[PDB]
């Protein structure tokens, strides 16, 4: 039962920079360590095996190093076709365990989100439910805080959010938080607000309606 | 009244001669792993292997590991008698970096890694008569190179062939060239085999490459000794019975501590 | 060509057994072992089980031991994974990989035959979903634009694809004519066992009165196509 810690959980670099992710094992595993690449939606692809060796067909910009407890994974020149999440895997003993994973992203946008709010449609109300949708469009970095306010009271446990992948043009994220309630509980209140906390915002932006 | 269910926790070194394994198993001590040089020509009544044992030489494999482990265990001796084979036309004492003895490239002390001699490697044929009144145990092997260039650089033979035959049995092995995951900086493996030569029988070896030749034999016999896997330390005491959980007094009619034991041990 | 194709993935009810099949062509299958690996949606890669070349060496992960059993058929070059007593956590894309272990690459340590190595050839992965839900078409609702959905000169509108099962749903706008500014978010699994997502689009606020905006939702598991008109409030 050997633990595999992988740091960082994610980073952001430009095209052409030197990227270095690592992997720390909870005990000595010698050189019995491998590196994989998982492009979005595809299966893992082997890149580095036995800590140091490179699998055939892989570009020379990739490389690995390390022995014992600390291992390194290095991309000498990042390329647009290198946007993926990389894992580290051991085989010193059973069970074989993987790493947490490190996602590759892009930097240098640092633009604040555009906040929008959508009250529940009258057709959804007829069915008996009500879902208020809050939209965070085109922002960076990924870290974003969305809080719901129903009559100035903070909510929790009754909302769900989903985030898109980085846009292929401006490398920004989009987030959509959904506050779900029955129509009975929705008609009990008047003001529903969506407050957004982001690094690119000076003060938290709150979009709200009435009824 | 109730049968014995308690062990002292340790194994007594008396009256049975107990040789402990420590970092060496019976096979690594048989082959001559550098960290097992202290077990040469040493006898035992019960050989205890440890879980902390490990190999620190050339990466090898034994196809039928259990039978070779039980042969040496039942004889109770690692007595090795050197023999001079006529390895004419080849170079001897092949060494590797993955097997460091005294901080120098070495190899299994009981094995002779035959390699090329001036880009020449003839079809070796050697014999050994065995004029004694006891069985001989010869330990040999076959080297599996990583690429065809390593097979050429070491033996200058496109395909290796090894054959060890007697009057009763014959053994033919073909090396498999391929890339293995690196173990102690080596992408190659070795397959260890053995051949029993009965009195009056002759040992024969026709090899055209990849031969891990032996340096002699061991005195084998279906004796009273055995082997046991146990982590219990060896203490200074006496006890006629021995279990993997520790020594046991043999006074009660039965016992429920483990199914494996050695000596006059009451039924488990 | 060295490939690994697997099947047997589908929607199954909790507490029921499932057999996963994986067969491969283009290499000596009886010369290596095989591995199983699943990946929870959005989560990392979790290792599962291993078989050696001869089926004598098998090992199951502790989160999986006892529940699953892994088998090998060399005659058809096929790998199997029996899955018994499936709980909700078993929703994952189960991958099929190769031992990278030559029959001869078995270096001995003390007493541990070290046959286990990395994975060099991967499969495609079958989606295995464990739940008690049934097939259903989604209920699409308009996210109408208003003054609360206006930034500068643009306006935000969309559709709420709520309560379907199973995945996935495909969303287009104006029969694929409107593509710029569209954000269809990955679905979320609400506590009712159904899926839900939203698909928004930012359009010029000056065209809200004249331009028609229609989202095209399609859910083949239920054989339902829905066209909802998103109009201002
Ligand atoms: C089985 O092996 C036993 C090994 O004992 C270990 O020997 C190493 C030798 O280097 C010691 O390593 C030390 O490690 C320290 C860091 O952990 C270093 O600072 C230090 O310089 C040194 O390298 C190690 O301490 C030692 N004890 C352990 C690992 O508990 C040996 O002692 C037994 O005799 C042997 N049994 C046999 C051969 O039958
Ligand atoms: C091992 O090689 C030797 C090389 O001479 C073989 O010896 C002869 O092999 C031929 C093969 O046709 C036989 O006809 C002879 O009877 C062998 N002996 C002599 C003295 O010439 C030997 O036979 C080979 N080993 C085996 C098991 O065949
Ligand atoms: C090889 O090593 C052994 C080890 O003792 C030694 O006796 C022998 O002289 C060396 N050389 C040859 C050719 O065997």
């Amino acid at each position: 039962d050997i633990q595999m810690t992988q740091s960082p959980s994610s980073l952001s670099t430009s095209v052409g920079d030197r990227v270095t992710i690592t992997c720390q094992a909870s005990q000595d595993i010698s050189n019995f360590l491998n590196w994989y690449q998982q492009k979005p939606g595809k299966a893992p692809e082997l890149l580095i095996y036995d800590a140091s060796y490179l699998q055939g067909g892989v570009p020379s910009r990739f490389s690995g190093s390390g022995s014992g407890t600390d291992f390194s994974f290095t991309i000498s020149s990042l390329q647009p076709e290198d946007i993926a999440t990389y894992y580290c895997q051991q085989y010193n003993s059973l069970p074989i365990t993987f790493g947490q994973g490190t996602r590759l992203e892009i930097k240098r946008t640092v633009a604040a989100p555009s906040v929008f709010i959508f009250p529940p449609s009258d057709e959804q109300l007829k069915s008996g439910t009500a879902s208020v949708v809050c939209l965070l469009n085109n922002f960076y970095p990924r870290e974003a805080k969305v809080q719901w306010k129903v009559d100035n009271a903070l909510q929790s446990g009754n909302s769900q959010e989903s985030v898109t992948e980085q846009d292929s043009k401006d490398s920004t994220y989009s987030l959509s938080s959904t506050l779900t309630l029955s129509k009975a509980d929705y008609e009990k209140h008047k003001v529903y607000a969506c407050e957004v906390t982001h690094q690119g915002l000076s003060s938290p932006v709150t979009k709200s309606f009435n009824r | 009244e109730l049968v014995q269910s308690s062990s002292t926790g340790r194994i007594c070194d008396s009256p049975h001669q107990i040789l402990d394994g420590e970092n060496c198993t019976l096979i690594d001590a048989l082959l001559g792993d550098p960290h097992c040089d202290g077990f040469q020509n040493k006898e035992w009544d019960l050989f205890v292997e440890r879980s902390k044992a490990y190999s620190n030489c050339y990466p090898y494999d034994v196809p039928d590991y259990a039978s070779l482990r039980s042969l040496v265990a039942s004889s109770g001796t690692l007595e090795f008698n050197n023999e001079s084979f006529n390895w004419t036309g080849v170079a001897q004492n092949g060494t590797s970096s993955a097997c460091k003895r005294r901080s120098i490239k070495s190899f299994f002390s009981r094995l002779n890694w035959l390699h090329q001699l001036e880009n020449r490697y003839p079809a070796l044929n050697v014999t050994m008569p065995n004029n004694d009144k006891f069985d001989k145990l010869y330990i040999w092997g076959v080297h599996h190179p990583s690429t065809d260039s390593v097979q050429t650089s070491v033996y200058v033979q496109a395909s290796g062939r090894v054959t060890v035959s007697t009057k009763r049995s014959q053994q033919t092995v073909i090396p498999n060239i391929g890339s293995r995951p690196w173990v102690r900086g080596v992408s190659s493996r070795i397959s260890i085999y053995w051949t029993i030569v009965k009195p009056g029988d002759i040992l024969l070896i026709n090899s055209t490459g990849n031969l891990i030749a032996p340096r002699g034999y061991f005195k084998i016999r279906s004796g009273k000794s055995s082997i046991m896997r146990s982590d219990a330390p060896i203490g200074k005491c006496n006890s006629e019975c021995i279990t993997p959980n520790g020594s046991i007094p043999n006074d009660k009619p039965f016992q429920n501590v483990n199914r494996i034991t050695y000596g006059a041990c009451p039924r488990y | 060509q060295v490939q690994l194709v697997e099947s047997g993935g589908g929607v199954v009810q909790p507490g029921r057994s499932v057999r996963l099949t994986c067969a491969g062509s283009g290499f000596s299958f009886s010369n290596f072992g095989m591995n199983w690996v699943r990946q929870a949606p959005g989560k990392g890669l979790e290792w599962l089980a291993i078989i050696s070349y001869d089926g004598s060496k098998k090992w199951y992960a502790d989160s999986v031991k006892g529940r699953f059993t892994i088998s090998r058929d060399d005659a058809k070059n096929t790998l199997f994974l029996q899955m018994n007593s499936l709980t909700a956590e078993d929703t994952a894309v189960y991958y099929c990989s190769k031992d990278r272990g030559d029959v001869w690459s078995g270096y001995y340590r003390g007493g541990d035959y070290h046959y286990y190595f990395g994975m060099d050839v991967w499969g495609q992965g079958t989606t295995v979903t464990v739940s008690g839900a049934s097939t259903k078409g989604p209920s699409v609702f308009p996210l109408a634009p208003s003054s609360k959905s206006t930034s500068g000169g643009t306006a935000a509108l969309g559709c709420l694809v709520k309560d379907y099962f199973p995945e996935p749903v495909t969303v287009s706008w104006n029969s694929g004519a409107l593509t710029s500014g569209v954000h269809t978010f990955p679905a979320v699994l609400q506590s009712s066992g159904l899926y839900s997502l939203s698909s928004v689009v930012t359009v010029p606020s000056s065209s809200l009165g004249t331009q028609t905006y229609i989202c095209n939702v399609n859910h083949k598991p239920s054989n339902t196509k829905v066209d909802k008109r998103v109009e201002p409030k």
